[PDB]
């Protein structure tokens, strides 16, 4: 049970990893309101864009 | 849309900024061998075949069969280079 | 202004391409004159070009060059000139390219002044293309291959050239 | 003005190549460098056009141009080497054998 | 915009402590197989032991021989860290955690790549000593080398899935992993993945006892852990490119509700640790190859196998109408 | 003149060169496709639009 | 991919069929056709045989030069027989043949 | 759709030839058991044959070349002209490999790759011939010429053919980065690069006051490109020191069949597109210095490559004046002057290679030709009479025409200058029949008798050159036929 000490770092190094994904996905979904959509496209910006004057001036 | 590459260039400045904080604070307290440029010269082909690979691998649903072939016949050529290169030795390094 | 400043960028590091005592410094410059070029490119939304030009003038072409000055340990005695007594050949072929080949497309293509109103409202969006759109990687794609292919077969052609040539030219076989 | 803008950046690229064929009358390996600093250009003049005339033929042409670069580069490197390896020197005044 | 650089961060430092502990890893398991105990001292269970070499690194004096490259010389590990840094924006962790969601991603993962030869290239030269001009010359040209079987073996997972988005990547994988029906594939990639991060069987810089120079043997204090560093998170970023092409990122390993309930990153994380672990494994378990044995396996061995599967899978793909 | 868009819909300015073609290819004397000409080339260019618009934005420089 | 077989230069003889396939061009192969076909052959294996003497390859040399040949004179021999089909040549024997079946 | 490819049979077959012979000679090259044996005249051998075979399928299959016409109209075009214009380059490399076996086996240049890049420059130039496009001509010249750079360091060990290798790669990549940059201006000016989209664009205006730049420039830089290429000067001098450099056989190859190919791009490009006045005197000026500089360098000349190299810029400017006259019988007599001076370049250098065979490097060392070989000395002579333009002789056909267009086109300063170049030309040619024949050396230089490949091409050239005026009319009649062909 003592090769239990090699798998600390190991589970360390996975944290990290695991860290380096959620905080930029909160970070971003704070910000935005919505969290990141994958696949972006033309068509999702002309939307976007759109979608803040049918707000804004409503 | 390029709007994904702004990111990038912030976090370029960023790795940049770490890269001089790390380097700086310690600062506080004739003999040419062909090999290699044939080396060079492969890897510049081999690199150029990639490219074209690239659009062919995305494009292979819409080009079909005449697509398929016509850069099963690039890679004829380019092949048969390879074999020449091959049989004259560029490959080996001993 | 950001294209003033990736020309500025541009213009030095070429300057220093074709100035720079030692030819390895050049080289390096050289690959500093390529990343401002795919700056461009990645302006201009051509993101396949834009990273080309780092996989093949900078990752292939560039190595390939540096290997080959690296290895030639030129001495600048060899390559050394004062360039003071060109400054008027330079300032005559200069100018007359400058005065000719900068301004080519002020007649064809008369820059469109900006105005102090907003012409963003003019703008016309056609969202029929947008359903659908294609990367510069698939629209490439979707011709190299098929009808223009025999250009692409050519440029084969080319490539095994310069194997052979390479060969032929620099083999010793140990 | 962007189009201008575009145009005299790669125009300063084929000048300076230019001027590098000029002012290196003593180096030509940095005379190699000034004639792709000139193929850039071009390629560069290319893809531009292809934008500002929405059409695809000047993308094709610029990939092929590539491809040539590449071929162009590696044979010319070739002729360097070998050229060094006969004199040991690459200096100007061991290539002007041939004349009149 | 403004909220961007935190998210950088949240990259950058994570990694880097990342990196730190994967060489306190490499340590213990290294010790373990040799019956031994790595570091234990410095630290509970040796887990200080990365901050005090780090510290000591900081707080040693810099060297900066007398060359006429003064600035080539310390800028050399600078660009190796910098590009080991900036491949990990593209990098998902699960779904809709990255930072750049770039279209053309797999290119850009290749071009990085590329660009990562001209930090040892120049350190060799700068340092004004043939025996590392010497040895930064052969490290540059077996990481070329092994740059053509990556592309190819990119090529393959491409014309798989139809997009050079890595996200996309990961989720053409749904119905089955890349890694099942490619895995001389995978095999191939993870060996070239050793061979172009100058590990081992490969790591000629290392092979200092075979009179084999490293390109950083003129290097010291924070030049030489700049290179060390960049080694390493590039050996995790191979890792994670593995889990990513071939064992399907984020994704669980069956379609069942039992393993939905655990997030995807962690997911994800697992399969780099043991990526990392095989790294590990394998400098443990082999000797190395001679320089001129290495470039026969690049390009007698990698290079027609990658070329053959890209002629195979899309040969299959294009015959079955399989195409995406 | 080829028709192949850069974002993979038929060109911005071919529909104008395909009535140029069209014209030219049965008319024996250019000069009576001299308009369908000039309308290709200023789809390319813009020439006379940008034109027109910098004399607006001229007379209004000259009225202020 | 769209195609149009259609040539610059109409065909001057009855077209017995546009745009023949493969397989009906060397069927249609006739005695004519094998003796160019068997003749450039022939000279091709020739030529590999006398210029492989001196080098000591003439076993070898003789199947490079045959080969050559061999693809040669089938792309001859298919060329004459396509163009018959298509009315570019002289065709009175494929006229002859479609007339009655 | 394989009856697609019938427009490409030609193409294909010597391109898999190629293939075939560059494995059969890197395969039995490498032979231990075969004790390495040069291939260099197996795998020329067989390379005649490959062109023959081509040149059979090409002639042979005339109307089917225009198959499927629109399917390949975006990639090339051929027509009776190409036609033609292949057929006579696939001769001249015929001619031109057949002159090479004695230099391949005496000097041992045992390299068979030799070959192989001239078979693959002559797919590039069947591709320039054919070129539609601007990106295809530009391709397919650029296949052309790296091949030629790498022929021409051949003699990799060589003082002369390193420096010969280094000069051309960096003179032909400017000239070729000049002309890609006039291609990339037409284009941005125009958004076309196919040759019928340029000639329907620019036809009807010229320079209508308000010009395109950008065309304008355009044409200007892509034709400073084909200058370079035809030797034309002040873009020519390249071409002496590469010919003298080159090993012989280049030199040879060199002198012949890139014009052939580039006079067919320069042919459809210009005459069939529309710039006009001003491109027809950029030829009209440089073919008056290209006469002018020809002429003076070569009376300078002591050796016989430079005052071959030095000869053929003249002849080229004397070319060019048909070209810029702008008229049916100007285009028929560029094509007659064209074919004339590649058969007298062929039987010229016919002999140079038979007296390489001794090493033959000065004019002097003709001295006493006459004397130890009297009909090499008569051959010899009558090509030199023919280069100078003496009738009856072929070579009078080119100088009968330069004045024909002198008082055709009406230009008497033209006239002039024909006069004072002709008589120069005739002194510096009949200098070496004077050495030959008149001169009584102390020491003599006694040559090698010919191979049969050698005697036999010499005495068909010898008898063209001589005859070809009793039965001029099968070249006149095709002549004015491709000149027709390029519009109707
Ligand atoms: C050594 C040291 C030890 C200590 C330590 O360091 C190291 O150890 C380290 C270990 C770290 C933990 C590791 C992991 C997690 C999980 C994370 O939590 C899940 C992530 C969130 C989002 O991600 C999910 O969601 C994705 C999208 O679906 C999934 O993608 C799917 O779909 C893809 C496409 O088909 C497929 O491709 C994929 O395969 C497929 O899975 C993705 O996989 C999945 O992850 C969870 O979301 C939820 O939260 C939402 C909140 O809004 C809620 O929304 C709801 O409310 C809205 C408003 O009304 C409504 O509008 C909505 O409709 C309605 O749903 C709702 O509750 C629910 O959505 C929370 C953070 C934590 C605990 C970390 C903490 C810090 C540590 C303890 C470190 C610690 C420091
Ligand atoms: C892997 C290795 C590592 C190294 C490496 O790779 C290799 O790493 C790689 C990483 C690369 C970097 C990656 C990323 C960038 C950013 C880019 O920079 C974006 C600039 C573009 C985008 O800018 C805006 O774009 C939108 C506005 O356009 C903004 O949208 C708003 O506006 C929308 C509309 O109302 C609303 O709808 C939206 O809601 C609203 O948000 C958007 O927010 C904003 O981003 C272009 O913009 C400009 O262009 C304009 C046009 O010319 C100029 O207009 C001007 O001229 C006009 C007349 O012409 C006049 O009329 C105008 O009045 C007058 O102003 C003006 O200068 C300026 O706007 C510059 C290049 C660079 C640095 C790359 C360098 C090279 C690398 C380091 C590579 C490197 C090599
Ligand atoms: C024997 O092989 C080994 C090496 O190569 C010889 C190592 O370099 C190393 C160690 C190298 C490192 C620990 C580098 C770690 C660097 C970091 C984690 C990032 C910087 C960390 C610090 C504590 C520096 C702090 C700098 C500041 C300006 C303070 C503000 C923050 C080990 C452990 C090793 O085993
Ligand atoms: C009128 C034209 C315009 C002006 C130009 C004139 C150009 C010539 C200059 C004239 C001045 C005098 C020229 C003297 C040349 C005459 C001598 C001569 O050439 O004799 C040759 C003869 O050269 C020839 O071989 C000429 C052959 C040409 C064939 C042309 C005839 C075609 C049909 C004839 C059919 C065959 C013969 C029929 C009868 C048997 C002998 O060559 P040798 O080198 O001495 O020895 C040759 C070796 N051996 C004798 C052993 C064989
Ligand atoms: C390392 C791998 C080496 C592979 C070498 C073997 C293959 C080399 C390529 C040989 C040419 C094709 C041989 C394969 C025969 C099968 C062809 C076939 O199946 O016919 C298809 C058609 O295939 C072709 O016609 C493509 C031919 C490829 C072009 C090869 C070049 C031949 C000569 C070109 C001349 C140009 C000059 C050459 C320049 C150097 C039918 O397709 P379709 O008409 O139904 O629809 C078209 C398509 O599906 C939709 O886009
Ligand atoms: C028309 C071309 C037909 C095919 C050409 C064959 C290509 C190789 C033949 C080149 C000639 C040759 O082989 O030369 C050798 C021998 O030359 C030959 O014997 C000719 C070889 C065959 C050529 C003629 C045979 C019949 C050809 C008919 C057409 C086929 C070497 O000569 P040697 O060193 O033995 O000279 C010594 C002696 O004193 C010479 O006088
Ligand atoms: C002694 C007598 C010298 C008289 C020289 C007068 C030159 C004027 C010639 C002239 O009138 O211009 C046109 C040609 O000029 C030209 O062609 C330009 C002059 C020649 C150009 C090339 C000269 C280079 C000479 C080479 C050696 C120089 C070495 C310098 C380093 C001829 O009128 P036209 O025929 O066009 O009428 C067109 C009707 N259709
Ligand atoms: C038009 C004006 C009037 C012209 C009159 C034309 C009349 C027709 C010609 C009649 C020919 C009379 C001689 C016929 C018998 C000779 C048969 C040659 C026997 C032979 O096999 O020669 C072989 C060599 O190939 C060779 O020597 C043959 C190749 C020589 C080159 C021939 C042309 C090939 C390429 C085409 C070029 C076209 C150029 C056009 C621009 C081997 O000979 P060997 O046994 O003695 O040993 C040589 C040592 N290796
Ligand atoms: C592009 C093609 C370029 C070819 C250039 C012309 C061929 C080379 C000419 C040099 C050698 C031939 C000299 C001509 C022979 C001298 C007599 C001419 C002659 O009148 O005889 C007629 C032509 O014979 C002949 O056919 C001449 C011999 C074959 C050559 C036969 O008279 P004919 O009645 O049969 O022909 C209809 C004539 N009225
Ligand atoms: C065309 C499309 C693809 C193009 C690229 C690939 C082309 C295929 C590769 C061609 C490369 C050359 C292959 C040469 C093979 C020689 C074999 C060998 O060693 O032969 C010696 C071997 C044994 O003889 P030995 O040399 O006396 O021991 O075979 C012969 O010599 C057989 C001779 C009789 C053949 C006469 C009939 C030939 C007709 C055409 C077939
Ligand atoms: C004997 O005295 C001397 C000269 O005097 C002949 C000289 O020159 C020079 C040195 C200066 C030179 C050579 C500059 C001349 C260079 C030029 C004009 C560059 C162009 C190159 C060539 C070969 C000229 C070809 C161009 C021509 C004929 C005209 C251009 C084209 C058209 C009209 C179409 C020296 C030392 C000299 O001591």
């Amino acid at each position: 049970l003592v090769w239990l000490e090699a798998m600390l770092p190991l589970g360390i190094i996975g944290g990290m990893l695991c860290i380096m994904g959620n905080s930029q996905y909160y970070i971003h979904k704070a910000y935005h309101g919505r969290p990141k959509h994958i696949g972006h496209d033309e068509w999702d910006v002309a939307m976007e864009r759109r979608d803040k004057k049918v707000v804004e001036k409503a | 849309m390029m709007l994904e590459f702004a990111p990038i260039f912030i976090y370029l400045v960023i790795s940049l900024l770490v890269s001089l904080i790390l380097l700086g604070v310690p600062f506080l307290f004739s003999r040419f061998d062909i090999r290699f440029y044939l080396v060079s010269i492969l890897f510049l082909i081999f690199d150029l075949e990639v490219t074209f690979f690239f659009p062919w691998a995305v494009s292979l649903n819409k080009i079909d069969l005449f697509g398929f072939w016509s850069m099963m016949a690039f890679l004829f050529i380019l092949t048969i280079g390879f074999l020449y290169e091959w049989k004259r030795g560029a490959l080996d390094w001993e | 202004m950001i294209l003033s400043v990736l020309s500025s960028l541009a213009l030095v590091s070429g300057l220093m391409v074709v100035r720079a005592k030692n030819p390895v410094h050049s080289v390096l410059f050289f690959i500093l004159v390529f990343c401002d070029t795919s700056g461009l490119l990645l302006l201009l939304g051509l993101d396949f070009f834009a990273m080309i030009f780092l996989v093949v003038y900078i990752g292939a072409i560039a190595v390939l060059f540096l290997f080959v000055v690296m290895m030639f340990h030129i001495q600048i005695a060899e390559i050394h000139e004062e360039v003071l007594r060109y400054l008027p050949v330079s300032g005559i072929i200069g100018l007359i390219f400058w005065w000719e080949m900068f301004f080519i497309l002020d007649n064809e293509s008369i820059p469109l002044l900006p105005t102090q109103r907003n012409t963003t409202s003019l703008r016309y969006t056609v969202y029929a293309g947008k359903v659908r759109s294609w990367t510069n990687l698939e629209t490439l794609g979707n011709l190299l291959y098929t009808y223009y292919f025999v250009w692409f077969l050519v440029s084969s052609l080319i490539l095994l050239v310069a194997m052979i040539g390479a060969i032929v030219l620099t083999m010793h076989r140990t | 003005m962007d189009l201008i803008k575009y145009f005299t950046f790669s125009m300063i690229i084929f000048i300076l190549g230019i001027w590098g064929i000029l002012l290196n009358r003593r180096n030509i390996l940095i005379m190699l460098m000034s004639i792709e600093l000139m193929l850039l250009a071009v390629n560069l003049n290319f893809l531009v056009f292809s934008v500002s005339l929405d059409d695809m033929m000047g993308q094709v042409f610029a990939l092929l141009v590539l491809t040539v670069a590449a071929a162009e580069s590696a044979i010319g490197l070739a002729i360097f080497v070998i050229t060094f390896r006969v004199r040991g020197t690459i200096a100007v005044e061991f290539i002007n054998s041939i004349q009149g | 915009y403004i909220a961007v650089p935190a998210e950088i961060l949240g990259i950058i430092l994570p990694l880097l402590l990342g990196v730190a502990f994967l060489v306190l890893a490499e340590r213990k398991v290294m010790a373990f197989v040799q019956r031994r105990k790595g570091p234990d001292v410095v630290g509970s269970f040796g887990l200080l032991q990365p901050l005090a070499d780090g510290l000591k690194l900081i707080l040693k004096e810099p060297i900066s021989p007398s060359s006429a490259n003064f600035f080539l010389f310390r800028m050399a590990p600078v660009a190796t860290f910098m590009l080991s840094l900036v491949a990990w924006a593209v990098v998902p962790f699960d779904y809709g955690m990255v930072l750049s969601d770039l279209n053309i991603g797999l290119l850009y993962l290749f071009a990085i790549s590329s660009l990562g030869v001209y930090g040892i290239i120049i350190a060799g030269r700068s340092s004004n000593s043939k025996y590392a001009f010497l040895g930064a010359l052969r490290s540059a040209a077996q990481m070329v080398s092994y740059e053509v079987s990556i592309g190819l073996i990119l090529i393959t997972v491409l014309i798989c899935v139809g997009s050079c988005n890595l996200s996309e990547i990961v989720m053409a994988q749904k119905q089955i992993w890349f890694g099942i029906p490619l895995f001389p594939v995978l095999v191939m990639f993870f060996i070239s993945c050793l061979a172009e991060t100058n590990r081992a069987p490969f790591d000629l810089p290392e092979a200092e006892a075979e009179l084999v120079a490293g390109y950083n043997v003129e290097y010291s204090s924070m030049g030489f852990a700049l290179f060390f560093l960049g080694e390493y998170a590039n050996m995790i970023l191979m890792s994670g490119l593995c889990t990513l092409f071939f064992l399907g990122g984020w994704l669980p390993i069956l379609d069942l509700p039992i393993f939905k309930k655990i997030p995807g990153s962690i997911w994800f994380s697992i399969k780099v640790l043991f990526f990392l672990f095989l790294y590990i494994w394998v400098r443990a378990a082999f000797p190395r190859y001679r320089y001129d044995q290495l470039m026969g396996l690049g390009w007698k061995v990698f290079l027609p196998l990658s070329l053959a599967w890209v002629v195979s899978v899309s040969g299959l793909l294009v015959t079955f109408q399989w195409l995406p | 003149a080829s028709g192949w868009g850069i974002t993979g819909n038929k060109g911005r300015c071919y529909d104008f060169w395909m009535d140029f073609s069209e014209c030219m290819s049965h008319c024996r004397e250019p000069k009576d496709c001299t308009l369908l000409r000039e309308d290709y080339l200023e789809c390319l260019h813009h020439s006379k639009e940008f034109q027109r618009r910098n004399r607006i934005y001229k007379e209004e420089q000259r009225k202020l | 991919m769209n195609t149009d077989i259609t040539a610059l230069e109409k065909a001057q003889y009855p077209v017995v069929d546009r745009n023949p396939a493969f397989t009906k061009v060397v069927g249609n192969f006739s005695t004519l056709d094998y003796l160019r076909f068997s003749t450039i052959t022939g000279i091709s294996v020739t030529v590999g045989y006398l210029s492989g003497i001196k080098p000591g390859i003439k076993g070898p040399s003789m199947v490079t030069g045959g080969l050559i040949g061999l693809m040669g004179g089938f792309m001859y021999a298919y060329q004459n027989s396509a163009g018959r089909l298509m009315g570019f040549f002289p065709n009175d024997g494929e006229v002859a043949s479609y007339q009655k079946r | 759709m394989f009856n697609l490819f019938l427009a490409v049979f030609p193409e294909i077959f010597i391109i898999n030839a190629t293939f075939i012979l560059l494995i059969h000679g890197v395969v039995f090259s490498t032979s231990k058991k075969y004790d390495y044996p040069p291939l260099a005249s197996n795998v020329g051998w067989l390379g005649l044959l490959s062109v023959l075979i081509t040149l059979l399928l090409l002639a042979a299959g005339a109307p089917l070349l225009t198959i499927a016409h629109l399917f390949w109209n975006n990639l090339f075009r051929r027509d009776n002209f190409t036609y033609f214009c292949q057929i006579f380059l696939l001769l001249s490399t015929a001619g031109t490999i057949s002159m090479c076996f004695d230099f391949f086996d005496q000097e041992r240049f045992d390299a068979f790759e030799f070959i192989v890049l001239i078979l693959l420059s002559t797919c590039g130039m069947l591709f320039m011939i054919s070129a539609y496009d601007l990106i295809a001509m530009y391709l397919a010249i650029e296949l052309q010429s790296l091949c030629f750079y790498v022929i021409a360091a051949s003699k990799r060990k060589s003082e002369f053919s390193t420096e010969a290798g280094l000069k051309y790669l960096i003179l032909g990549a400017f000239s070729s980065g000049i002309l890609l940059f006039g291609c990339s201006m037409i284009y941005g000016s125009t958004g076309a690069t196919h040759f019928d989209q340029l000639a329907k664009i620019l036809t009807g205006y010229e320079i209508t006051g308000a010009r395109s730049s950008g065309i304008f420039m355009g044409i200007l830089f892509i034709a400073v490109g084909f200058l370079f290429k035809i030797t034309a000067v002040p873009f020519h001098m390249w071409a002496p020191d590469i010919y003298e450099g080159s090993p012989t056989p280049v030199t040879a190859f060199l002198s012949i069949a890139p014009k052939i190919s580039i006079f067919a791009n320069i042919l459809r490009v210009f005459i069939y597109g529309s710039y006009g006045a001003t491109l027809q005197q950029i030829f009209f000026f440089c073919s008056i210095a290209s006469m002018i500089l020809g002429a003076l360098a070569a009376m300078a000349q002591t050796k016989v490559k430079r005052l071959l190299a030095y000869s053929s810029i003249g002849h080229v400017g004397y070319i060019c004046i048909g070209f810029s006259c702008g008229t049916i019988e100007g285009i028929q007599s560029l094509l007659i002057g064209i074919f004339i001076y590649a058969l007298m370049t062929m039987d010229a250098f016919a002999i140079v290679l038979a007296l390489r065979q001794t090493r033959v490097k000065y004019i002097a060392d003709l001295g006493a030709l006459a004397k130890t070989n009297p009909i090499l000395a008569i051959t010899f002579s009558i090509t030199m009479f023919s280069y100078a333009g003496i009738p009856p002789l072929a070579g009078f056909c080119s100088k009968f025409y330069l004045f024909f267009a002198a008082l055709g086109c009406g230009a008497y300063f033209l006239a002039l200058v024909g006069v004072v170049t002709s008589v120069i030309g005739c002194f510096y040619y009949i200098r070496l029949v004077k050495r030959m024949f008149f001169d009584t050396p102390r020491t003599w230089i006694l040559y090698e008798p010919m191979d049969r490949n050698k005697s036999l091409l010499l005495a068909m050239t010898s008898f063209f050159i001589t005859l070809f005026l009793l039965y001029p009319s099968p070249l006149f009649s095709v002549t004015h036929q491709m000149a027709l062909s390029l519009y109707l």
